[PDB]
């Protein structure tokens, strides 16, 4: 077009070369799984981050079976969550950490604090569609403690055994019953320990189910 | 009977597939790769209702009598095989898109990325090119209609090839593809061990159900008018089943858009304005 | 920031040489690049342009088809393959940076040049002068004129002023008629009507000795004035 | 203790705010009104400029 | 000790609101009822500014009224020529989690930051021709919620740690900290002279600060909910705030109180962003419900609507010459209006 100078034409060419790089970086960013990592302070987040990798946001990258995952640990932030949690509205899944051993530990009870955090995150207006991966992080130390101290420290409402199976299953249900919005959200719970591969495989499995369900929304099947 | 019912169908198809085109034109939440196929379906159904079906009205009004040049018969007949094969092959392309959503889920994962848009630009091109490739022989020596006072397709050397490539092939592929989608979704649930995974089974059933119910009785009756010896086949059954074939274009907005929330939101906005 | 340039010396007419220009200490891929010729004791002539990412190429008609401008961004290197050389090509060739965005300074850096000794409707820019003998401390007012108005519909006036000191490559003084370049002292200022232009050296210094070229950037081919020398 | 240090700091701050030479709201309201009337002609959003001199044609 | 200090604090709170109430002889409405209305403000989108691929969180105009920076959660800080729609620069951020950006009064620098707790300063005008990180202002302990340059070497930044800080950029050092907010500070506005700034916070409070003396001069408290947005009126004697209350409020410095509020009964959503027109007569506010409302700042009549966005209007800026308003959005577009 004759209306543009030789320098306007070269500025439009630069602008279009910037578009080409913005679009390419958007293609790179779209093939990356955004994971928000949540849970209380000692909840096993650091054990998860070690296994996945093997103040302000700690953003950590891992690759597993050609999915690229970005993990946002928002734990070192100390500030009003409703002012910044909406940055994460486009997250694939939340990973929520619970120290399973903290049913009988003090913050007033740590498992009830983890459940109040889980409820506020799960039932949040920014995450209505967003699935959650629960890691129940310390099944070994929970087996050591449950033999010694009952779940009635956390849940006087409970009526099962202090065997691992009934206690661990009851805690999973005490988190998964915090789902409102069961029409649009799923929780992917996984009992967790010192374990290198299975937890990363569980993120990949649960994220693949989440991506499939997002695709099935995008073509009307879900 | 049929003449004014086709006029109601032209309005129903222009309204329904016009809403699909308008909703994707307005709503950027609908401007996915995934819905550009559903607009390609809507364009095929619009060109059926606007180009093809008024000639179906007037041909049925005259009682099957053609009052125009054989150049014009080739145009009507090629547009019919074109726009109907484009509707049918869009159903098949949408099934292969929905299969990519499930079996190649990482590639699909946002319905707007350049490699996904490239994939539907390719399969929309394949839909419209293959619709041309099966219809274009009727611009020349394959439209052997027996007398210039009539305009219809009736020769075995074309009707088999045409019914196969336009329907029995993409029908078999679409049934195979949606059955494989239903199987892979059942395998996802089995491997994990819900109401919207049951919705996917309901949508597979509604999609194959409408595609069978509209198009299969036409392509059976079409092959049986031409290639069968001693059949009890009739112009009544052929007129009934061609009407039931064009009814697919009236159902296609229902099937591919009214069961999706982003489409219902966009339609309720357009219906409000 | 550097542009270091090689290929040069003697070559026969009808012959060919690859000039190369290795960039360092700047984001080479983001700059458009020019070649500018200077024939011995003559003025500057723009030769070729390649944009950032090679999407645009231009040439002067004196070299179009006969020279090819090429670029290797991963090697930070610019090339001029000269395919059929003639005596009119004997010159120092300068590799020159340019970058184009709102408020940018194109032509801002010029390499040390490389000398090629070939063995033996454009906008006209005129300076109506060739030399000016003058003394430090006093003001000087160099001038230039264009055959076409350099004031574009967007409100820019596309003059550039260059100073070339003795034995040195050109330096941008003023870009887009009014604006002085980075590392140029406020002693230099530019002004003009859209067809006539002035470079004022408000207090002359011994470093201001050299040939001053106007150049237009309204349209390709880019065209320089003949050059006006200041001397003590 | 830190809470007593903050209670002293908060008293000192509330005292430093209390001792301010506040003007009447009628005068202050009239001064914003006067700034708007003075600059009304100078505001392209309040009074759209003709398309000849609007940069955003 | 503590009960007497709490009684003295409450007694000073009685004395200060008594002093505000003694200033309140007439309201701005009673003084502006006799003035002519603005009429309908019917701005058109003159530009749409497309290349961001996530939510726009912030934008800032250059003082030239032509360049604007904008920041998105896709980890890009884009400088736009608003006249041509050209991207002048796209700057890759080290943290994608950007919540604010600023453009220096010179145009030499942009600043941005967010959930990284750092304000990164980008030199635009390098001899290398790329944009470089020149400094990282680490020292806040919560997210960077706002940045505003005073000049090429001084920037005031606001944080989720409930503090503002003034920085010397060349030392990389917070030379002043401003601490009196009890909630997360969300927004800044420098006064036109840059001697003062206001900051609005999650304790529903706005504080006036002296930049040089490092002290809260005044506190303003009429909001029922957290202040997301703050802007000086162009004279520097008043400022508007927008909050999750779904109201804007205009506050005097000189009379130390709220003049007026800007809300309609059908507005029920947080105000994300606030700006004045050049005369101060229009107060522009950006909202969730996805639009910008223009207010007659003198009457509190809703003078017009900028209805062009499909997701939350996250940003406003009126240009310094007043020619246009840019509005930025979570729908990933910037729209420019006249
Ligand atoms: C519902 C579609 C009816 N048409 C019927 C042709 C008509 C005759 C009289 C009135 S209309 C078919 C003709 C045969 C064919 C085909 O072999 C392949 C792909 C499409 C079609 C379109």
């Amino acid at each position: 077009g004759c209306t543009l100078s030789a320098e306007d034409k070269a500025a439009v060419e630069r602008s279009k070369m910037i578009d080409r790089n913005l679009r390419e970086d958007g293609e790179k960013a779209a093939r990356e799984v955004k994971l928000l990592l949540l849970g209380a302070g000692e909840s096993g987040k650091n054990t998860i981050v070690k296994q996945m990798k093997i103040t302000g946001i700690v953003e950590t990258h891992f690759t597993f079976k050609d999915l690229h995952f970005k993990m946002f640990d928002v734990g070192a932030q100390r500030s009003e969550r409703k002012k910044w949690i909406h940055c994460f509205e486009g997250v694939t899944a939340i990973i929520f950490c619970v120290a399973l051993s903290d049913y009988d530990l003090v913050l007033m009870n740590r498992m009830h604090a983890s459940m109040k955090l889980f409820d506020s995150i799960c039932n949040n207006k920014w995450f209505t569609d967003t699935s959650i991966i629960l890691f129940l992080n310390k099944k070994d130390l929970f087996e050591e403690k449950i033999k010694k101290s009952p779940l009635t420290i956390c849940y006087p409402e409970y009526a099962g055994s202090n065997t691992y199976e009934e206690a661990a299953a009851y805690i999973q249900c005490q988190f998964e019953d915090l789902n409102k919005r069961k029409d649009t959200k799923e929780i992917y719970t996984h009992f967790t320990c010192s374990t290198d591969t299975k937890n990363v495989q569980f993120v990949f499995d649960a994220v693949t189910d989440v991506i499939i369900k997002n695709n099935l929304k995008d073509c009307g099947l879900f | 009977y049929y003449a004014l019912s086709y006029c109601a169908l032209i309005l129903a198809i222009v309204f329904g597939n016009g809403l699909v085109c308008m909703a994707v034109l307005k709503e950027r939440a609908l401007q996915t790769t995934t819905n550009y196929l559903v607009v390609s379906l809507a364009v095929a159904d619009l060109l059926v209702a606007t180009l093809v079906m008024p000639w179906v009205v007037y041909l049925e009004v005259t009682g099957g009598v053609w009052n125009f040049s054989r150049i014009c018969c080739d145009v009507f007949v090629t547009l019919d095989v074109m726009m109907c094969t484009a509707s049918i092959l869009n159903l098949c392309a949408i099934s292969i898109d929905r299969y990519t959503a499930v079996v190649m889920p990482v590639h699909y994962q946002h319905g707007t990325g350049q490699s996904s848009c490239r994939r539907v630009a390719l399969m929309i091109t394949a839909v419209w090119v293959l619709a041309f490739a099966v219809s274009c022989p009727l611009l020349f020596g394959f439209n052997t209609t027996g007398d210039p006072t009539v305009c219809s397709i009736s020769n075995p050397d074309f009707v088999i090839y045409s019914s196969v490539v336009s329907f029995y092939l993409p029908f078999g592929v679409t049934v195979l593809v949606y059955a494989r989608i239903y199987v892979v979704l059942k395998q996802r649930r089995r491997k994990r061990i819900p109401l919207r995974e049951k919705k996917a089974t309901q949508m597979v059933a509604i999609v194959l159900g409408a595609f069978i119910v509209c198009w299969l009785p036409f392509f059976l009756t079409h092959v049986l008018n031409t290639h069968c010896q001693t059949c009890h086949v009739s112009p009544e059954l052929y007129s009934a089943t061609t009407w039931l074939g064009y009814v697919n274009s009236a159902l296609n907005p229902v099937i591919y858009t009214t069961f999706n929330i982003e489409f219902r939101k966009a339609f309720l906005k357009i219906l409000s304005c | 920031v550097q542009l270091v340039e090689s290929g040069g010396g003697l070559v026969q007419p009808g012959g060919s040489r690859k000039l190369s220009c290795s960039a360092s200490g700047f984001a080479f891929s983001s700059f458009g690049m020019h070649w500018v010729r200077q024939a011995p004791e003559k003025g500057l002539e723009w030769v070729a342009y390649i944009s950032s990412g090679s999407g645009t190429i231009y040439y002067a008609d004196t070299v179009k088809g006969r020279f090819t401008i090429s670029r290797d961004d991963p090697k930070n290197t610019l090339f001029l393959q000269m395919t059929s050389l003639r005596s009119e090509d004997t010159a120092m060739y300068y590799c020159v940076r340019s970058i184009y965005y709102y408020g940018s300074s194109p032509f801002d850096f010029w390499g040390q040049g490389t000398t090629l000794t070939v063995s033996s409707s454009d906008i006209v820019m005129t300076q109506a002068t060739s030399s000016v003998p003058v003394t430090p401390g006093e003001s000087v007012s160099i001038s230039c004129r264009s055959s076409k108005s350099l004031l574009h519909s967007n409100g820019n006036t596309y003059l550039y002023w260059f100073l070339q000191r003795p034995g040195q490559s050109p330096q941008l003084l003023i870009y887009r008629m009014s604006n002085l370049a980075s590392g140029v002292p406020d002693r230099f200022s530019g002004s003009g009507s859209g067809t006539a232009f002035t470079l004022t050296i408000s207090r002359l210094e011994a470093e201001d000795v050299g040939v001053y070229y106007c150049m237009q950037h309204l349209e390709y081919p880019l065209t320089f004035g003949a050059g006006t020398k200041l001397e003590l | 203790t830190a809470s007593i240090a903050q209670a002293r700091k908060l008293v000192e701050q509330l005292k430093m705010e209390a001792n301010i030479d506040r003007i009447k709201v009628s005068k202050a309201a009239a001064d914003l009104m006067a700034y708007c009337e003075a600059h009304a002609k100078e505001d392209p959003l309040l009074t759209p400029v003709p398309a000849s001199e609007n940069p955003f044609r | 000790e503590l009960d007497q200090l709490r009684q003295e604090a409450e007694q000073l709170k009685n004395q200060i609101r008594d002093a505000r109430k003694a200033c309140a002889d007439a309201t701005l409405s009673q003084i502006t009822n006799n003035i002519d209305p603005v009429g309908r403000i019917q701005m058109r989108t003159r530009r749409t500014l497309r290349g961001h691929l996530a939510k726009i969180y912030a934008m800032h105009w250059g003082t030239d009224s032509r360049l604007l920076v904008s920041a998105s959660q896709d980890g890009k800080l884009i400088i736009w020529d608003s006249y041509t729609t050209n991207k002048v620069h796209a700057i890759p951020l080290r943290s994608s989690w950007v919540m604010t950006c600023a453009y220096a009064p010179s145009g030499n620098y942009v600043a941005c930051g967010g959930l990284d707790n750092i304000c990164s300063i980008y030199n635009l005008k390098t001899r290398e021709g790329n944009v470089r990180v020149s400094r990282e202002l680490a020292g806040h302990t919560g997210y960077l919620s706002c940045c505003r340059f005073l000049d090429d070497n001084q920037i005031v930044t606001s944080s989720g740690d409930t503090t503002c800080a003034l920085w010397d950029i060349e030392t990389g050092q917070q030379t002043t900290t401003f601490t009196g907010h009890t909630g997360d500070v969300m927004s800044l506005s420098l006064a036109p002279d840059t001697r003062l700034f206001v900051s609005g916070a999650c304790d529903a409070s706005a504080k006036l600060w002296d930049v040089r003396e490092g002290m809260c001069r005044q506190t303003f408290t009429g909001h029922e909910s957290d202040i997301n947005a703050i802007c000086f009126f162009p004279n520097g004697n008043a400022f508007a705030t927008g909050s999750d209350d779904a109201t804007c409020r205009l506050f005097d410095l000189r009379a130390d109180q709220e003049l007026m509020t800007y809300s309609h009964d059908n507005i029920i959503c947080g105000i994300t962003s606030v700006s004045f027109s050049k005369s101060g007569r229009l107060l522009l506010a950006g909202y969730d419900d996805f639009n910008c409302n223009v207010w007659d700042a003198l009457k509190a009549d809703r003078a017009g609507v900028l209805a062009g966005h499909d997701n939350r209007v996250s940003c406003l800026g009126v240009t310094d010459d007043g020619m246009a308003v840019a509005t930025g959005s979570w729908d990933s577009f910037l729209k420019i209006w006249n």
